């Protein structure tokens, strides 16, 4: 038997067997709910659709998303998923093999106990873990020295980690990851004439978002640029059959991860908590900690923010220190990727928590084992 | 890269 | 075989093979003890490092010197830098060759005793010895007359010496040395702004004090030019990136050595000890006495201090009578050139305190032949 | 005339005249700066408020600090509270009128010179004068000897006095206070599934750590309860209208106090400093001086802290040797209590920096009247 | 108007009126300078306080002894004992009265006549008069042929005494008092683990060698006998709380009065000197002589010396003359209770040094009057 | 094979061949041990050292004089001596030569006998012969008829002799010679302010005696004059750097041997022996032996007392007979150059004592011989 | 529990 | 200087 690891984020929930350099299934975790009348004994009118089966009919149903914010708001409907994610795009046994799950940092700790003992009462499983995302991250990209920055479906952390320790007093949260840019991005559209309010508009702005957008190498000039006479338009058709253009709101979308103040939220942006994150550790390690910025998540596949990063950085940094932004083009999985090294290691085998541990424990155990 | 490969890239480094 | 002189200051070890001419391994006697909860489950997190490699990553550590003052205060770590010292930096078994221990003049006896016992017992050397850290230094210079000064990081002792015999009833003494410099560095540097309080950075303020300072040939008078505008300011980098500007408390650290009015410490600096040592001794004796004040010590490699002793001694002493300090340049390792010149030395073979004769008589037995 | 004292700290600015033994205006030194975009030309939305009253009106604002651990970053801002100070809770003439400032030790010195600098040269006042934030006190309780320990929101500083004589070699200084207090009580609030992160949202956390925090005369014991079915749950309403219960975590905030490795500082709590501050000083000191530990500071009125720094030295001071923490109710004004019995004395007044002589020699003065 | 006798011991002084049998106060003789900076403007603070009142604040003061082997070298400070002798320690005008004064054999004339210039001059006293510090010693115990042996805090000497005829040529002396065993203590006291530096110490270690030293009435023996655990071990509580057990080394100390060569000087003990001393007399005397020796002074206190003289001295002279050590044992004031009955003696109100001769002679005069 | 002459004079023994005009070496009868402790492994530093060398390193060593008063006290040192002076300081094997020795007149026939006991049992020379101190020095100056006296460091003997017959009635002897006067110089110097009690010190005396004092011409007079100050007042230096300024006590310390009431002896001063020793002496006699006083010695070379006698005297004696006092000015050996002429007079030549000789009488022979 | 106006001057300094 | 004649095998002393 082999173990499992499905690093449920948000949006595409990804899942595969350990060992395996690539996840097995990936799917956007929704749960569709009919909503008008159906009248035909034909179809074959289930009650709730999940997965991109879901998916695949928008119109007809609603979508609700059962993660928010990195926290699980409603559960019976997240349980479907899991079942949902053994039986049919793995037909696996849950029971018969141990699973590791993810999550990011400083969560609520209500959310943690319920998620294992569910994955008990209701799977029965050897042994499960739960990982902090970030640290599962620096594992994909080989290193043991970084400050991880995740961000996708909703969720932004970095975390140092200097060589085997990590600092827990150094690592900050942030609500305004792609959730927003996307709710934003169906904000400013309405400037231009169009209208997406029903939740199967939400998708359609998400696909747009994930292939016309890209990040500014400086702002100011390519505002003064597609503002005056340029062919920064570019024409995407809907699903439909019609055609729409985003002339100058498709870099003023990711560049809100720069500047909070467009939707009004106090806090700065990345590029100066990951700076203001590195001065909370000591002297001794801002050295090579400025030297590893490992990206990770869906967010970060922008065309233009692997340089922006390194410009901004570099503007708040002490000059005669270098610094290196790394990149790796196969990182919408690297949350996953570590996942399958950090329960194939040989030494980690013992940090489980067996069946045995929680029954004379409880769900209260996974406290000491983090 | 590949996992399969970096295991040992920690294993090595691991004692 | 041959034998081993392993100068146990209280700063940097020094340990070497008896009848060269410069120490094998030297770094700083610390040990370290990680900190920060650390979770990276397949790096294989030594439990506490120690020696320079533990210098290296001050990042994760807790540095906490075994040696307070030319005392011992925590034995297993100070034992295990002594395992250290034999194995990862001589790679050569104890038991092979007889050793050679240093220690300051004027140490609670319970120092030396559980210094051999560990010595002999625990290691099986086959004879061992323990000298005076003032009169190995004389055997640096070769003079058989002088009066030493040798004082680093720790502790401060006058010891003269007329011809091959010492004068017990006029050995000083002073806990006024390097370390405590640093401290006191520390202090006046937050008058600028700066601030260091975790020991990973009152590491570093020694690698400022120790090639930034200089003695000023004249307090009261450049202290006053340095007040307007002048060259005085230097800028160090630390490893971070942003730098510092000692303008000023660069001439101010070290001036202490000659006037303990600044950490409130009662008796004066070494620049009247001396002066008051030698009075002690005879009258017949200070004609020569007076003409060999043999430095020693790391804390006496500051540009000026081998001036303002000599502008100082002659502004007390009788005028007519002539003053020479003969500070040899690699004073740094005095200590050390001492011993590995005592013990190849033929008739001195003699002295050794055996196992055999150890054996009979428990530790009791360094009181009589030191 | 009268003089004035104004007690500025790095929380809420104190302030009054003379003789009284109660300032007239106390207020949170924040500057307020609107950030959303306003739309309404009647309404005067002025350009920056300042004071309480800026306090009111959080959700509009960023509040900035404009002083952190001690030192001053930002001048013009401050620059309006003194401003706001003297001619909207006083209305008083600065220039006619001498003024007391104080400020914790060991500080930049470059902060002292324009401070009173700009106290002249844009007020004209007839003489100013700074003092040690500690001293002061002192004079409050009326006793000449004793130990502070005035720690109100930037800072942490014991300074000994035996009899009427300071000991400057003595002083400890620790960075750790309310404000930093304030973040950690923000950070394991999120374990619960609240959230807080604008400064706005900041502010109230302060708010609840003043009226539900107390101080565990015994930590792992008093934990232990809580963490079984226990009463420590208490509710608190936020002015939105919801509650919350901080079950366990009302006195983990102020534990970290006696335990900074809970943000990883190095340093230890204070029930280590002020007994590690005290050793330094001589040997007969140490026995009246163990007695009269006068605190202050609002980070002192935390309810059960009166008798845990009380257990923690008697745990650590020789057992015949008796202490006794003394502790006045009125703390939370002591410093600017005593600041009052400074100008009222008339052995005083003679101490002060006369405008002539500040234009004898420039704002350089102040550097001999400590 | 009555006579007035205030020894000027070396030590701690000694005062009283003439003729009752009783010193009225007794103070340590030291001068108070404050040395760390003085911060606290109400105050009462002196300049520089003096008595046993300076005694007390041994933590902030500096003690400079004015009094040094039984010379004078610091006259300002001096003349502020007397003066604080006679005014706020007595409370009597000192014109009304003639005052004698005493100092030890072979003392420096240019001390003596210093004395009486300053004694007559800025006092205004009717009559001074300065005798031997030993042959006042006599005077007390009555009997008119003895051996005094003075000693305490200073000089130590004898002065053979046959029949109210001193012997000039017999007078020894010694720089071996109890300042010195204070001081040596001290030094041995290292070899434990304590230590002692700042001379607010220094009075300390006086107090443990006061009621905690005892003279072997055989040493070699004792040595052994400790050296072995024993009932020797004693404990001492400092004025702070910690104790220290000086457990062999309470016989050591006061044993250098034996043995010299302890602190390297080289005239033999005083065992050996009251002996030595005595065969420099004429033939037809010792045969008496050795039966009357009259110990007295500070130093002549121990539970030893006042017996091991008698066992020493027999090893020496011939077995035949019969040894005997008087030794009343309230000698701690003998100098001064003899010097009390010589004052009220009746055939002795002429040799007094009138202020009328002081004038056509100048202070020279003494030099006839001794 | 020539003769051997080494006057073992207390202080300075000089010793040459016979024949020659000149002593080959001087250098003072000293025996020097050490008295601290050593710690130099190669430096190899003899047991005790004698003579000028141990001279040379004064202030390591107690120099011990073996004879005191013309009488030998130890003996092994004494072998020493001669032992140094045939080996070291001539290098010449005793055999080789016969020798003589001498001694002052009076002294107990112990000394003697062994004296030569030792010259023969273990030196086996072929011939020893003892003299006379006076019948040399006159020999030396020629004369046939005067009244010696010689008086260095040790006795002080006039020996009347008419025409080579001495007059054993008339030997007068006083043990009041320059070592007292060196001792008693240490005596009054201590009222000045300086000391001087080691051994080592008791040689620098002996030479500021040897260089700065001389006898008075009438006592009173020159106090009178040295009072009110004048050009008495020399200064010498120390061998350590100070300087000393004797202004009186020059011309006291030798004007004992005119006095001995300073240090309270039982006899006169030698003005009244060398008038006493005379009228031992018949009638027919004086009125020439008054014309004939041959000085020697060390203590006869002061600037004074050459010519104070023939003063003196003249003041007892009848006016008519004349004085005449003889005083070569190297009479500082003459004692030894007379020592020289004895040995080659050939009709000398067989008053020796042959080592047959001694074989069958013992040592007991050498007291008919002389 | 102290008062408003402890004793101004208290060491009374001459 | 690390040297022998005296300083490795200092001076010979014993006369
Ligand atoms: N081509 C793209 N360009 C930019 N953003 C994208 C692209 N594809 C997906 N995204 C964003 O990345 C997110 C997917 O991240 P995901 O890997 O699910 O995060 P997690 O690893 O936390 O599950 C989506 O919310 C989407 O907004
Ligand atoms: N290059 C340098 N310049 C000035 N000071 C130095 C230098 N190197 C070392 N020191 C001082 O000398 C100390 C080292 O002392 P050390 O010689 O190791 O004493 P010991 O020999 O007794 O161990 C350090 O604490 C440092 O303060
Ligand atoms: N009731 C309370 N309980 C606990 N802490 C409090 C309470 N009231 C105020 N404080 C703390 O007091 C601090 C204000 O300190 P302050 O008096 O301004 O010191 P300073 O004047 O030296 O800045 C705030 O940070 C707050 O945390
Ligand atoms: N109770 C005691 N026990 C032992 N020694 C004492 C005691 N009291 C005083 N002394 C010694 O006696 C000294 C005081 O002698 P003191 O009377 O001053 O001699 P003098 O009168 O000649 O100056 C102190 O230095 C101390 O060492
Ligand atoms: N420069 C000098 N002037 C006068 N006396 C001296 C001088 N130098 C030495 N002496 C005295 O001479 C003495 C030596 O006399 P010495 O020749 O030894 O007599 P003797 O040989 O008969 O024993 C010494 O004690 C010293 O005091
Ligand atoms: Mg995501
Ligand atoms: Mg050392
Ligand atoms: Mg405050
Ligand atoms: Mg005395
Ligand atoms: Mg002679």
């Amino acid at each position: 038997t082999t173990a499992l690891v499905c690093d449920n984020g948000s949006g595409l929930v990804k899942a595969g067997f350990a060992g395996d350099d690539a996840p097995r299934a990936v799917f956007p975790s929704i749960v569709g709910r009919p909503r008008h009348q159906g009248v035909m004994v034909g179809m074959g009118q289930k009650d709730s659709y999940v997965g991109d089966e879901a998916q695949s009919k928008r119109g007809i149903l609603t979508l609700k998303y059962p993660i928010e914010h990195g926290i699980i708001t409603n559960w019976d409907d997240m349980e479907k998923i899991w079942h949902h994610t053994f039986y049919n795009e793995l037909r696996v046994a849950p029971e018969e093999h141990p699973t590791l799950l993810t999550e990011a940092p400083l969560n609520p700790k209500a959310n943690r106990e319920k998620m294992t003992q569910i994955m008990f009462e209701t799977f029965n499983v050897p042994a499960m873990y739960v990982a902090i995302q970030a640290v599962l991250s620096l594992y994909a990209s080989g290193r043991t020295t970084g400050i991880v920055l995740d961000s996708g479906d909703g969720v932004t952390h970095n975390v140092p980690i200097y060589e085997g320790y990590a600092l827990p007093h150094a690592i900050m949260r942030l609500d305004l990851a792609g959730r927003d840019l996307t709710d934003y991005l169906m904000k400013i559209l309405t400037e231009r004439g169009y209208s997406f309010v029903t939740t199967a508009e939400r998708e359609i702005v998400r696909d747009i978002k994930e292939k016309l957008c890209y990040v500014a190498l400086d702002f100011e000039n390519e505002m003064a640029t597609a503002a005056s006479s340029s062919s920064l338009e570019k024409s995407y058709e809907l699903p439909d059959g019609q055609v729409i253009t985003i002339g100058n709101e498709r870099f003023r979308c990711p560049e809100t991860l720069f500047q909070p103040s467009f939707i009004g939220m106090e806090s700065a942006g990345i590029h100066e908590t990951t700076y203001n994150s590195i001065m909370k550790c000591d002297i001794d390690i801002r050295k090579d900690l400025y030297a590893n910025n490992v990206m990770s998540g869906g967010t970060t596949m922008y065309p233009g923010i692997a340089d922006r990063m390194q410009k901004e950085i570099t503007a708040l940094a002490p000059s005669t220190m270098k610094i290196k932004i790394i990149a790796p083009p196969e990182r919408k999985y690297s949350v996953w990727i570590g996942g399958s090294i950090l329960a194939s290691l040989s030494t980690f085998q013992q940090m489980w928590i067996t069946k045995q541990e929680y029954d004379e424990a409880g769900p209260s155990i996974v406290h000491r084992k983090c | 890269m590949g996992v399969a490969d970096l295991i040992k890239k920690f294993e090595s480094i691991s004692k």
